């Protein structure tokens, strides 16, 4: 039974299947901070579900073959450009921005949906609560416009307020001079050209803004790089935590009903990432828009809704 | 309402002008305390004053109407000693249009009007002439 | 008629308009709501029993419940009011204006 | 009814009620028993139309007992004729 | 059976109040169905004459129907004295 | 809200309409109201927000008015009759008392100003039984007492409906406002043909729900609440379009589309009747209905609006939307014309 | 007179409709409408109505009555305005007073009176039914008779309260 | 087709649309007198059934 | 009283299954077959045949008794419609037939 009412009438309520394990757990952290490597970690030793961090193609390997797409049909956002030409009159800088938070929001959907349906926790790399930092840093850099952070905030007011904030918080504290010894280290030419005053408008972010707003809320987790190789340690503090805050105490299975049947159903996830609001960076015109969407439902499997392609192999169509 | 429209119908066209007007004046001064009515009740007036000053203008502007469009449509019955004519309802509706874009100050609503509300007055004599009927009883 | 049918006539007249010119508190146009199911329960009960309609008589008790349980559903509403704005005041409800 | 399903399947949900001549708990009858019945089998089977014009004699009289109009207003000049006479001193009232 | 004995003892442990409650609305539902006394009490409050009992107009064919009230014709109240 | 909890108040609000339609006592009639209306308000709160609680209280208002009205209505009644069947009324006060009641409940001018402002305020689906179930215990009631109905109030109600309803929608960019004005412009033919034959207004009452369902099925499936976020869906779901744009040129009354049957039979009624220029007056005023779902074929369907980036990431999801009924209704929105003789069926 | 005791209930019926109609404070708006209720009970209670006139008493005034107070005292008012301070107020009450006054006058001298409809004014006992000699309440005859004759008004009644309690939860749980 | 086919089928095709005009034209008439009178099938508004009478003997004899 | 088909709309002869009406109406059960596909997004012509026979046979079947109601609303309305005629001479006179040679018409030239 494809989840609904029916499913939940027949007694597949969520409660069942959640544990004291069932928890979705977030690693946050400045660029290079290692984040990457804890959260592998944590999933590995706790028995999590671990999401790597969702970038520009993350929506591409939810469905199709898995494999990305071509730029186009992600509207040509780049993180390398970004470091190249953070300036640029094509409204890069945002449009990436807004495509990333999208992508976020997309994996959050697909994390709670995971945990609600299998009862297995999840490690997520960043969220749509820890986005902002990227938005603010791009702001104070001059790289964005104010019209871009007052669209941004639209979004995420009526986006954001659906969703239940992680049980864990894990923030991975590494100064801005090492983090870009380690940007130099790790070699990637465009990387390097970040400057130290970008990040440390992300630290700004993250301890003025994201660590005392998720610490009313969440269980929040703090540790330095040294302190972050131990992961052992780390896993400790996860399991001896107590949770007696946050939204999550007031749930049932009334609530996570309704919540399962929003994040099963991607569109309506994505209903408000593109509210008619038409800012340059992100508005597309009529015919290259119109040209895109023709080229998307020309390749492999998606000219139909999967099950239903022949030219990729399915069959019995003409009785489903 | 039945009764005034009972009185203006029963006096015959082109004669008895006075009592004509009368009727008319004050089928337009109650379409006008119709609408300042429902202006006051759904446009809040600032002030108690403001509420009577906007009562009055409507109120004076619709009998203004109605006075004219029964004296001239009397008086064209009369002078021309043509009583059953849809012209002299012509012309008594486009004074009454003339008078709006007077109450109003505009000439386009006045010629607009006069357009308007002239044809509707035609329609109207026709109307009494040929026993149209606007809300019909059924029959079938 | 007989001369007690003018008195809860007019008490529901004097109800019907009580509840179509609105103050502010919407507790004050509900107990308006409520005086005109007491005047209708009056004259209802009048008419039954003095015309001796025995099956009839038990309309006013059918009436007077089905009317408390739309009372309570309206001061539930009232109270979801009150917990949005700190008041029962009917100029808070506009924003369907827009 | 809009439906008529309590005819079609012959349950009687509130017909029992709409009228006051029907049975009613021991026999008791309404004041206006005779006339409702009066009225009712003239303008049975033969259209409200019909009936409006061919049943009026019935309908009057039975509006009549319901609300005693006619017979309200006959002691009321009984009544107002005879408190003349008394404050005229031409009439003295029987013990 | 053994299942439902066990579900039994344990609210009867834990809820003797709402297993009291529902046992008296069992009864209460079942036991009119299954009692032979249920029967007179339709024939007792058919047998109370609220409104006086119209004479028939005979027709000389209605030998059931007492002349008299003493007559032995009609139904009798012997069965009610008896209870 | 619990999925059992939602049928068992779906189920009620059937049940009261179905009271209401079934009866033939008044009190039975009233009662149908009292339960219809105690089950729809939930689901008008169920998105618990400031603007579904006012559209929930100012719903509570007309309706709780209004069905003191009707009581009246049936008291007087009974104290002039003696009877409560349901039928023509007995009183000329009861039937203007009833009457407005009853064009209280449909939202008919000059009683309309609840619909629009409710209508926004609920969800999409609400609105749809709002809009549509709704209106038929009312009508039901109108079928059956028009005989004693003012011939000169209820024409005047449905005048008013057909120029308020269209000229409200005229100023309106809320999809739920344009529904709300439109309906109020088609109770307003359903209430003209009523004293002549009320077997046309079922014949408009049955294709009206038909179209507006279909509409608000095409809304749902899209959640498109604005006129701007509905200029989106050719960007996403190009059949939508075509069929919004089918769906309302129908409900505009184009030949050769399904919606002109309803106005096409009532002009034949009223004109049999020898009423000619209320049933032009009327034809014409519905030109402004015509004007506005015009408006929304344009940016919807006729014309290709700017798109958003963001919007490429919905390329790759398909629609999970129920969309219940939705090709039949759409196909009967619209291809029925041929078969118009089958109103007969409503005799 | 006492032969005209359920017209002067009716008159009190009125003052007090006019008296929460004009709506001062809820607080004394309530208090209106129970007085009317006890008066509206009086008059039923003289039409034979002795069932009807209690449940009045025990479901309008002990039941509906006490859970608006209870309400008012909860979300509306705490401390009630002056009573008749405001001016509109004042003038309603005052106006509805009046108007109450003047028809009661004129159906006292003539016995009659057309407000917009004619009305008698003998005193309603005249309209009484002149034989009653049963053993039993006709009243509590058609009441009892809900039981036996109205199964499918019990089963919709009884079933819209249980709605009430439903819906009521879903309103308020927000 | 011949003259002789397009001639009768046009007789057939006029008296098949003349029979309809006038059984138009008599609906219209019997409409117009069953509205009237309201001796006819159509336009029978209900009234009271006498089938919900009771006609047993009540409590009192006046009645 | 409140019946689809009354038993003696059994005299009637019943619609032919190849009834034009019938075939339309089995058309529009066929197209809502094709905008089901479309909605969805599956091969319009292809997809789903067990569906869109049923599409057709739904339409079809309704249809079918919507078409014999409809016919017979028709016959009870001319059966009442000849019934009053015959219950109604008087108002109903056998008319009174003159030629063209007898009855005079005004000509109007056209000039
Ligand atoms: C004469 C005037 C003009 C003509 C008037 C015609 C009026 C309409 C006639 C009724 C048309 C109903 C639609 C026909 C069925 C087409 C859909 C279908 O094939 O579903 C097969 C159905 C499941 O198909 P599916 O893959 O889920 O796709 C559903 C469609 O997308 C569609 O799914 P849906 O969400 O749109 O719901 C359709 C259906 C619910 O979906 C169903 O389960 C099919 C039920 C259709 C019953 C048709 C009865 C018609 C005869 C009346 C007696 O609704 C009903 O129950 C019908 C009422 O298979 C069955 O179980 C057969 C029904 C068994 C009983
Ligand atoms: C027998 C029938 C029954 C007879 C009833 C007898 C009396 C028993 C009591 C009945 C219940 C009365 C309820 C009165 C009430 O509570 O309304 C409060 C209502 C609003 O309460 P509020 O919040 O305190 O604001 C006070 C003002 O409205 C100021 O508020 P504002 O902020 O809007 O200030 C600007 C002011 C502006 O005032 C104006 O501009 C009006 C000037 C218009 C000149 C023409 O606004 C208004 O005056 C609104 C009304 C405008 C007139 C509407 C057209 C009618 O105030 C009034 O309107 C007082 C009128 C009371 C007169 C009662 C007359 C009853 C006759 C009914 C018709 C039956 C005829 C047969
Ligand atoms: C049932 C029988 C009732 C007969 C009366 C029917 C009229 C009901 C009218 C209801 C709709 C009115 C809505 C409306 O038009 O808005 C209120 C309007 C205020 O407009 P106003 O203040 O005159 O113009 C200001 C421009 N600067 O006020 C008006 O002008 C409305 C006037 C309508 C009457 C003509
Ligand atoms: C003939 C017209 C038949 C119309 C059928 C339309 C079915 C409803 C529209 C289908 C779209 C999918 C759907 O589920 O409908 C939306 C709505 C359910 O609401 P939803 O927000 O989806 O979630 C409910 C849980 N709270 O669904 C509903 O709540 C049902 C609301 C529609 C019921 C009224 C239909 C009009 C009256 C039909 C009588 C015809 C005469
Ligand atoms: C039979 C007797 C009754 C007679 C009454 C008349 C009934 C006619 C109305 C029937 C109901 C509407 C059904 C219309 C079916 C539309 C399906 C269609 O033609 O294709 C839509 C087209 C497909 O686009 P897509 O989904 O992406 O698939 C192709 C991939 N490129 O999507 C597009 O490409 C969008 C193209 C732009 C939109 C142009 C719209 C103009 C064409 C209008 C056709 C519909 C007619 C509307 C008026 C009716
Ligand atoms: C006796 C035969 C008479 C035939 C003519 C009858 C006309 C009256 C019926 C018209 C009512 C609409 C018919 C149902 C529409 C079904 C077609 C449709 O909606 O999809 C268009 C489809 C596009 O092709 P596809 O690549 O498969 O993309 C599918 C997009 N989801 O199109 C396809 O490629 C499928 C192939 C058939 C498409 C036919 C499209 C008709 C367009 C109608 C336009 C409106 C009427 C004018
Ligand atoms: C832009 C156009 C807008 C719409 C215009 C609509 C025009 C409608 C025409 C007006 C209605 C017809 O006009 C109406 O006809 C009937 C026919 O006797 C008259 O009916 C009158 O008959 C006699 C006199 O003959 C009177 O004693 C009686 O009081 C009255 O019933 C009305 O007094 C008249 O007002
Ligand atoms: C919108 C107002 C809301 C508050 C309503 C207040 C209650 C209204 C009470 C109405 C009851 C009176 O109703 C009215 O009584 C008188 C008494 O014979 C009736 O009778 C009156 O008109 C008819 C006309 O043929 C004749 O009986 C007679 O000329 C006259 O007495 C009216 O036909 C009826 O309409
Ligand atoms: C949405 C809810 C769905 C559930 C629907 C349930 C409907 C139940 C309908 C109950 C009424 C059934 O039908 C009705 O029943 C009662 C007995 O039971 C009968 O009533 C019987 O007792 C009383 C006492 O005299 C009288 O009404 C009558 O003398 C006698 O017939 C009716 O003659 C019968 O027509
Ligand atoms: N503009 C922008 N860049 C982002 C965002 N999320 C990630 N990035 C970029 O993606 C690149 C990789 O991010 P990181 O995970 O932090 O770097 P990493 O070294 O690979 O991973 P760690 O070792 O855990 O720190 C960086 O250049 C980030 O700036 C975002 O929301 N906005
Ligand atoms: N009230 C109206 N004017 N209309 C109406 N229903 N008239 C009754 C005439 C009629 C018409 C068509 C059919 I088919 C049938 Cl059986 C009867
Ligand atoms: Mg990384």
């Amino acid at each position: 039974l494809q989840y609904g009412p029916l499913a939940y009438i027949l007694g597949e309520k969520a409660t069942k299947k959640m544990t004291e394990k069932s928890k979705l757990i977030t690693v946050d952290g400045n660029i290079c901070s290692g984040k990457s490597k804890l959260a592998k970690e944590i999933a590995e030793k706790l028995g999590l579900k671990h999401f790597p961090e969702a970038g520009i193609h993350y929506v591409d390997s939810t469905t199709g073959d898995g494999k990305p797409l071509p730029v186009q049909f992600s509207g040509n956002c780049s993180l390398e450009k970004f470091y190249d030409d953070p300036k640029s009159n094509d409204g890069n800088s945002y449009r990436l921005q807004a495509w990333l938070y999208a992508s976020r929001l997309l994996q959050y959907a697909d994390a709670l949906e995971h945990l609600l349906s299998t009862g297995q926790g999840v490690v997520l790399e960043r969220s749509i609560y820890s986005d902002f930092v990227f938005l603010e840093a791009m702001y104070r850099q001059g790289f964005i416009r104010k019209q871009c952070v007052d669209h941004y905030n639209q979004v995420k007011k009526v986006t954001i307020c659906e969703y239940l904030p992680p049980h864990v918080v894990v923030y991975v504290d590494v100064p801005v001079p090492e983090v870009q010894s380690r940007i130099q280290k790790k070699g990637n030419p465009h990387e390097m050209k970040i400057t130290s005053a970008y990040l440390q408008d992300i630290e700004n972010a993250y301890k003025g803004t994201f660590l005392p707003e998720m610490s009313e809320k969440c269980e929040v987790l703090q540790y330095s790089a040294w302190e972050a190789q131990d992961a052992e340690k780390v896993v400790e503090d996860i399991e001896y935590l107590k949770y007696d805050k946050g939204p999550w105490l007031d749930q049932n299975d009334r609530k996570l009903h309704k919540l399962r049947m929003l994040v099963q159903d991607k569109l309506e996830v994505l209903n408000y990432t593109s509210i008619p609001v038409f800012l340059p960076e992100v508005t597309v015109g009529a015919h290259q828009s119109d040209q895109v969407f023709q080229e998307f439902t020309e390749l492999p499997g998606r000219k139909y809704r999967a099950g239903y392609n022949e030219d990729v192999g399915d069959k019995w169509i003409w009785l489903k | 309402a039945k009764t005034v429209l009972r009185q203006y119908w029963d006096i015959p066209e082109g004669t008895e002008c006075h009592r004509k007007t009368y009727a008319t004046t004050s089928i337009g001064g109650a379409a006008g305390l119709v609408v300042s009515a429902y202006s006051v009740a759904l446009k809040t007036p600032t002030s108690f004053l403001e509420g009577v000053a906007r009562t009055g203008r409507y109120t004076f502007t619709a009998a203004a109407i109605g006075a004219i469009f029964g004296l001239t449509s009397c008086i064209s019955a009369q002078v021309r000693e043509k009583p059953d004519d849809p012209l002299n309802y012509l012309i008594g509706g486009c004074a009454g249009g003339l008078i709006l874009g007077a109450r109003t100050r505009s000439y386009g609503i006045g010629a607009a009007a006069c357009a308007y509300m002239g044809l509707t007055a035609a329609l109207v004599k026709m109307g009494q002439l040929e026993g149209w009927q606007v809300f019909a009883e059924p029959k079938v | 008629m007989s001369m007690v049918y003018m008195n809860i006539m007019m008490a529901f007249t004097v109800s019907l308009v009580g509840l179509l010119m609105y103050r502010s508190h919407l507790m004050s146009s509900l107990l308006c709501l409520e005086g005109m199911m007491l005047s209708l329960f009056v004259m209802a009960a009048l008419t039954i029993l003095n015309s001796h309609f025995t099956l009839a008589s038990m309309m006013p008790i059918i009436l007077l419940v089905f009317a408390a349980c739309e009372a309570a559903l309206g001061l539930s509403l009232l109270v979801m009011v009150s917990n949005t704005y700190g008041t029962d005041y009917v100029q808070n409800l506009n924003l369907l204006q827009c | 009814p809009f439906f008529d399903v309590q005819k079609r399947l012959g349950v009687d949900l509130d017909r029992w009620m709409t009228i006051q001549s029907a049975e009613q708990p021991h026999k008791i009858p309404s004041r206006c028993h005779a006339f409702e019945k009066e009225w009712i089998e003239c303008a049975h089977g033969i259209g409200s139309i019909r009936a409006e014009k061919e049943c009026k004699i019935e309908f009057e009289d039975f509006r009549e007992c319901l609300l005693r109009q006619k017979t309200m207003k006959r002691l009321h000049a009984i009544r107002r004729q005879r408190e003349k006479l008394i404050k005229e001193g031409k009439y003295t009232p029987p013990p | 059976a053994e299942r439902v004995a066990a579900f039994l003892k344990n609210v009867w442990a834990k809820e003797p109040v709402l297993v009291a409650s529902f046992a008296i609305a069992g009864l209460a539902v079942i036991l009119p169905t299954l009692s032979p006394y249920t029967k007179y009490s339709l024939m007792i409050n058919r047998a109370t004459p609220y409104n006086y009992p119209v004479p028939l107009r005979d027709d000389g064919n209605m030998p059931d129907v007492p002349s008299h009230p003493q007559d032995p014709q009609g139904p009798s109240l012997e069965w009610l004295k008896r209870l | 809200m619990n999925p059992i909890i939602f049928i068992i108040i779906l189920l009620t609000i059937m049940l009261g309409t179905i009271i209401v339609m079934i009866s033939s006592h008044w009190l039975l009639v009233w009662i149908g109201f009292e339960m219809n209306m105690l089950a729809i308000i939930p689901i008008m709160m169920k998105n618990h927000n400031p603007r579904a609680t006012e559209a929930s209280t100012k719903y509570f208002l007309t309706q709780s008015t209004a069905s003191m009205l009707l009581m009246m209505a049936v008291i007087i009644n009974l104290m002039f009759s003696g009877q409560w069947t349901v039928m023509k009324l007995f009183n000329p006060m009861a039937s203007m008392l009833m009457t407005m009641a009853l064009a209280m409940k449909l939202g008919m001018a000059p009683f309309h100003f609840w619909v629009p402002e409710v209508t926004q305020g609920i969800p999409l689906s609400s609105g749809l039984i709002l809009l549509t179930w709704q209106k038929l215990a009312p009508m039901s009631v109108l079928y059956q007492i028009f005989p004693s109905i003012n011939l000169n109030l209820i024409l005047t109600l449905s005048v008013l409906s057909i120029l308020i309803g269209g000229w409200g929608g005229l100023n309106q960019t809320q999809l739920r406002k344009i529904m709300a004005y439109s309906s109020i412009a088609h109770m307003g033919w359903m209430t003209a043909v009523l004293p002549y034959n009320p077997t046309m207004t079922l014949l408009n009452l049955i294709i009206y729900i038909i179209m507006t369902s279909t509409m608000f099925t095409m809304f749902m499936a899209n959640s498109t609440t604005t006129t701007l976020s509905l200029s989106h869906t050719w960007n996403k779901t190009p059949i939508m379009t075509v069929l919004i744009l089918a769906t309302l040129l129908s409900m505009g009354g184009l030949p050769p589309l399904s919606g002109f049957m309803p106005k096409w039979m009532i002009i034949q009624e009223m004109t049999k009747n020898n009423s000619i220029i209320l049933p032009t007056f009327m034809a014409i005023t519905a030109l402004l209905n015509l004007y506005f779902y015009m408006r929304l074929t344009y940016s919807t369907t006729l014309t290709m609006f700017p798109s958003t980036n963001n919007m490429k990431m919905k390329w790759q999801f398909p629609l999970m939307k129920k969309m219940t009924f939705l090709p039949t209704m759409v196909v009967l929105s619209t291809m029925m014309l041929p078969l118009t003789p089958m109103l007969s069926v409503l005799e | 007179m006492m032969l005209y005791i359920v017209f002067i209930l009716s008159v009190i019926f009125v003052m007090g409709f006019v008296g929460f109609s004009s709506k001062p404070s809820p607080i004394y708006g309530g208090l209106g409408l129970i007085v009317s209720g006890g008066v509206g009970c009086g008059i039923v209670l003289n039409f034979g109505g002795s069932f009807l006139g209690l449940m009045v008493f025990l479901i309008y005034l002990g039941g509906m009555m006490v859970v608006f107070g209870y309400t008012t005292a909860m979300a509306t008012e705490q401390y009630p305005e002056i009573w008749l301070s405001n001016k509109a107020v004042l003038g309603a009450f005052v106006t509805g007073l009046l108007m109450e006054f003047f028809m009661v006058y004129y159906v006292l001298k003539d016995k009659e009176v057309e407000v917009v409809f004619e009305f008698n004014g003998l005193g309603d006992w005249v309209i009484y039914d002149t034989g009653d000699s049963g053993f039993f309440s006709e009243e509590a005859m058609g009441i009892a008779a809900l039981y036996s004759y109205g199964t499918w008004l019990v089963i919709v009644t009884g079933w819209s309260l249980l709605i009430g309690v439903v819906v009521i939860m879903e309103i308020t749980r927000g | 087709d011949g003259p002789e086919k397009n001639y009768e089928r046009t007789m057939a095709i006029l008296q098949i649309e003349a029979e309809k005009a006038e059984l138009r034209l008599k609906e219209l008439e019997v409409r117009r007198l069953m509205r009237a009178r309201g001796d006819g099938p159509w336009f029978h508004y209900p009234t009271i059934d006498k089938e919900l009478i009771d006609h047993s003997p009540k409590a009192t004899p006046d009645n | 009283t409140f019946q689809f088909l009354p038993d003696e709309a059994r005299s009637l002869p019943p619609p032919k299954l190849t009834d034009p009406r019938l075939a339309f109406v089995g058309f529009l059960g066929y197209c809502s077959g094709l905008i089901d596909n479309a909605i969805r997004r599956r091969p319009v012509l292809l997809a789903g045949l067990h569906r869109q026979l049923l599409y057709i046979t739904s339409f079809v079947f309704v249809g079918y008794y919507l078409l014999k109601r409809q016919d017979y609303m028709y016959a009870v309305r001319d059966h009442d419609m000849f019934s009053y005629i015959k219950s109604h001479p008087e108002d109903f006179p056998e008319k009174d037939k003159k030629t063209y040679g007898e009855v005079f018409e005004e000509f109007h030239p056209v000039r």
